């Protein structure tokens, strides 16, 4: 929340007190909570009246130093999910000079919730094969559409893990949010394609167009209509089988039973197979673009620019061969639909390739392998999200995936809302320039440099994984899909079960805002203790003070117990900071040691290598210090239940009394080094005591110190050198400057922030790369009045947003349960 | 020849519905006889409805039901309401010989 | 300011803006008090709480 006065500053609950462990059950974080804030919709659903284009960024008054009201003064909503691979570069189009921001996850599987043979599978063995021992018949109980010796091979040997619906899931999760850009124009908001290329205005009239494989630069068609796999060049092979006797002798374990529930008479059918067989596959088949009508600043320039999703750069699956087995019908022995297959259709592309698919071959014989690249984009322009959604609902009639896509969900929100990192200014809203490394640099919400490629497309180099997710083996599929076996994470469901994002227009609007509170808990983890930037980058080995390595070690996902993640230390220290500050828990998936069942988040599975969130200066220079800055405060404020007192809003400016500290009466001091000069503020009483960290101490985390040290850089002319006054190896701003947010293009009677008002003004740099205690100074002259302000007999005039706290309770309908339809409370005893 | 998919389903005509039933619903009845007393009439605003009434396009809509959200757009997650009382009112206007099938506006 | 300084009891809908004294000056009357927002055909312009 944001401060009144100075008493409800000084009355904020602490870090260590809002880090605690809690036992409460929350409700989800569904993006509501940002939404009913920043936009006209408080109530209920709105189809296209609510034009959602307008509605993108936070809004509100502003009160300056001096005393001045600005009217409508807005901060953009700093996280998007498209790279834009063509930039508009003095109010013309051009491509881009800059390479593709490329994620890698780490696929295996580990011990999920346990799995039980059910009472179908206990009367296959025990009747009918068991008494086929005494009679000297081979006959055939073919359960639905395979042979009896399909499933005599499969119910057998269970691997003791449990099959985690979850990297498939995340590819479900995941083409949805790609697919859903071309919906409409005015449910699509105009901040988003101005994240990164802010040079750049889109237009109400053409939707997007989600096309496929036609990037202009560095590569990026990867084989336009020749299709390749953007990580690794190669087609793969697809094959649609009727028994396991076809499938050579060579794979056959592989091998995927395509269930007969999720194709029937009920839809296209045959798209079904297609989203089974890039669910199961691999992460990605082709690189997806979406293209859109855009503008300049003013309007002349109306071109078309290409961006690439997040999302469709994420390297997940490593299954590239699928050998698929059919249902055949009822019952029938074995044999253009030989033995009575319902169908195997290649799409609606032409798709002149290695194989030369014409427009469209329906086909499937025995073996006779396609390729998988081909396969998946034949179907790449029919996957819209209604389909999706109701091949959701038929996967959730068979196995459990309410809880699991909406983990899957916030995996994909995770790993695909991305922002830019940061500019170093004086005042409010700074960009960088355009065709530059520092534009389109870029980070994750977990306050981590999202890594780009090295080389052209398709990639030979394959980069370190980021984040550790589990994954569908296919023989435990085969037996779950199939009555066969059973768990607690796999209980079937009805389609009212599916979340609320599926198959809805606001997608590409809910997720950017779903990963808002997700940069606030990194964002006020980074805080609390402060070391810079290069302290984090090169942390994990330095053989100096063993408490920073116990810091980057304990962050990431690097432990096992059994076969099985042991998640993050210190990740719960985030997720407490989620469920405690925001009122609401973030998805867990299930893992278990050995009877013991615990919880791991998106906040206990990344992993090490890769630098964090760099702030850049004015002129396009590192300014490698502070903290791992992202979004501007503001979004770590207002939308906050209980934010951590280090991290408060300025108060306003209402009588006598603005802005005050906090001094020796909360147990700090002065530091007051050698030279008389400069001065730094109220800190802790070791910081005169240290001067350099001892090997197992870092800086302890005193939120009426951190306060006090902002209270301080917020001034405008500060240097942060020494215990004497000394300067430090990293990167220092060139004034008194903060990292400051990205500026996007204004509208009527709309204006920009003004001063320290769009900034981060939390990251107070505390510990440097050398172990050294970092001061923030001022001259004695120009220290008088912090330090009176500390002492309450003075005041600080600092600048504000005119908004206030409201903070409501959520609803839990989110547009996916509307049962109260007339024609199910009449047909509701049946349920 | 054209395809006027306007409507809602319809496959037999009204007598079909109305010579065969026993008890038949309010909004699909029978248009009673021309010149009588007490002939073919409507449902007002005493049963609970509200006219539309857009007469700057020289354009008014029947006695319909209170719209609660439901004006222009309907939510997403919601359809129409079951009305006897309307949908009688709608076809006693479909009937007339010129009914345009417009908007809210 | 005739219609309402020289007033002993001025009804609520003519009423003085109040003046900026912290963070809060001017606020409004939502859908707890009974009201809501017109939103028409068009997805631009947008009514009150009426």
């Amino acid at each position: 929340p944001i401060s009144a006065d100075f008493s409800e500053v000084e009355n904020a609950p602490s870090f260590l007190s809002l880090a605690e462990n809690t036992d409460e059950v929350l409700k989800p974080y569904t993006g509501l909570e940002i939404q009913t804030i920043i936009t006209n919709i408080v109530g209920d659903a709105n189809p296209n009246q609510s034009r959602i284009f307008d509605q993108d960024r936070l809004r509100g008054n502003q009160y300056s130093a001096g005393g001045l009201v600005t009217q409508n003064a807005v901060s953009a909503i700093p996280f998007t999910n498209l790279i834009p691979r063509t930039i508009r570069v003095g109010n013309i189009l051009v491509n881009s000079a800059n390479r593709l921001q490329i994620t890698e996850t780490n696929v295996s599987e580990y011990y999920s919730n346990p799995i039980i043979a059910t009472k179908l599978s206990e009367m296959i063995s025990d009747q009918v094969k068991n008494n086929q021992f005494s009679t000297w018949r081979r006959d055939n109980t073919s359960l639905q559409g395979f042979n009896a010796f399909d499933i005599a091979t499969i119910n057998t040997a269970i691997l003791p893990n449990g099959l985690s619906l979850e990297s498939m899931l995340l590819k479900l999760s995941l083409l949805h949010s790609i697919k859903a850009m071309n919906v409409d124009a005015a449910s699509i908001n105009r901040s988003q394609y101005q994240v990164i290329d802010h040079n750049t205005v889109p237009t109400i009239g053409a939707p997007a167009v989600v096309g496929v494989n036609n990037s202009p630069v560095f590569g990026e068609d990867c084989g336009g209509n020749n299709p390749v796999y953007p990580f690794g060049g190669g087609t793969g092979a697809i094959a649609f089988h009727v028994t396991l006797q076809t499938v050579p002798d060579e794979r056959k374990s592989y091998a995927i039973f395509v269930p007969p529930a999720i194709l029937q008479a009920t839809s296209d059918a045959n798209e079904a197979l297609a989203l089974f067989a890039l669910s199961m596959s691999e992460w990605p088949h082709a690189l997806y673009t979406v293209t859109k009508q855009t503008t300049d600043l003013a309007g002349a320039n109306a071109g078309q620019q290409v961006f690439i999703p997040t999302q469709s750069t994420i390297h997940i699956g490593g299954r590239r061969v699928l050998d698929l087995i059919i249902p055949r019908r009822e019952i029938a022995p074995n044999p253009v639909r030989p033995q009575a297959g319902p169908d195997a259709t290649a799409g609606a592309i032409p798709l002149a390739a290695g194989q030369l698919f014409n427009m469209n071959f329906i086909g499937a014989p025995a073996f006779e392998e396609w390729p998988l690249t081909s396969y998946l984009y034949s179907w790449a322009g029919r996957f819209d999200i209604t389909t999706i959604r109701q091949y959701m609902g038929r996967l959730a009639t068979m196995v459990g995936v309410k809880d699991a896509y909406w983990a899957a969900h916030e995996l994909n929100v995770a790993l695909s809302q991305v922002a830019p990192k940061m500019t170093t200014a004086a005042g409010g809203w700074a960009a960088q320039a355009a065709n530059s490394a520092q534009q389109s640099d870029v980070c994750y919400s977990s306050l981590l440099t999202v890594t780009r490629s090295a080389a052209n497309f398709p990639l030979a180099n394959q980069p370190a994984a980021d984040m550790r997710v589990y994954d569908t083996d296919p023989a435990t599929w085969n037996k779950v899909a199939l009555g066969l076996a059973t768990a607690a994470n796999l209980v079937p469901e009805q389609s009212m079960d599916v979340p609320f994002v599926v198959g809805d227009a606001r997608t590409s609007f809910w997720e950017r805002l779903q990963a808002i509170p997700m940069c606030i808990a990194w964002t006020m983890y980074y805080h609390s203790r402060g070391i810079t930037t290069l302290a984090w980058d090169n942390a994990y080995t330095d053989n100096t003070n063993k408490w920073l390595q116990k810091m980057v070690r304990n962050t990431f996902s690097t432990t096992q117990s059994v076969g099985t993640i042991i998640p993050a230390r210190y990740g719960k220290i985030v997720c407490n900071l989620y469920k405690n500050m925001f009122h609401r828990a973030p998805a867990y998936v299930a893992t278990s040691v050995g009877g013991k069942e615990l919880h791991i988040t998106h906040f206990e599975r990344w992993l090490p290598g890769g630098t964090y969130a760099n702030v850049y200066s004015g002129a396009g220079a590192v300014v490698n210090c502070f903290s791992p800055v992202l979004i501007p405060d503001i979004w770590c404020q207002y939308f906050t239940a209980k934010l951590p007192l280090f991290a408060g809003a300025f108060p306003p400016a209402q009588g006598q009394n603005s802005t005050k500290g906090f001094n020796s009466k909360q147990g700090l001091m002065i530091h007051r080094n050698q030279n008389n000069n400069l001065v730094a503020p109220y800190l802790e009483k070791f910081a005169d005591n240290s001067s350099y960290f001892p090997v197992g101490q870092g800086p302890e985390i005193n939120d009426m110190a951190t306060w006090n040290g902002r209270l301080w850089m917020t001034t405008g002319n500060v240097q942060y050198l020494d215990y004497s006054g000394a300067a430090i190896v990293e990167a220092v701003p060139p004034a008194g400057e903060l990292p400051v947010g990205k500026q996007i293009p204004l509208l009527a009677g709309e204006n920009a922030p003004i001063e320290l008002t769009n900034a981060a003004t939390t990251c107070v740099p505390r510990y440097s790369n050398d172990g050294r205690r970092i001061f923030t100074y001022l001259t004695t002259a120009q220290s008088v009045i912090p330090v009176q302000a500390c002492n309450r007999a003075a005041n600080l005039a600092r600048s504000c947003w005119l908004l206030s706290n409201v903070y409501a309770e959520p609803a839990l309908q989110a547009l996916g349960d509307e049962v109260e339809d007339a024609f199910d409370t009449l047909t509701n005893s049946s349920f | 020849g054209a395809v006027v998919n306007c409507f809602s389903p319809v496959l037999i005509p009204d007598i079909w519905c109305q010579y065969f039933t026993a008890k038949l619903p309010l909004f699909a009845g029978a248009f009673p006889p021309a010149q009588g007393q007490n002939s073919t009439k409507g449902f007002n605003s005493k049963q609970g409805l509200m006219i539309h009434r857009n007469q700057n396009n020289n354009l008014v809509a029947p006695y319909l039901e209170k719209f609660a959200d439901n004006s222009s757009y309907f939510p997403v997650g919601q359809g129409p309401e079951i009305n006897d009382m309307a949908t009688w009112n709608g076809r006693l206007w479909m009937t007339t010989g010129n009914v345009q099938y417009l908007d809210y506006s």
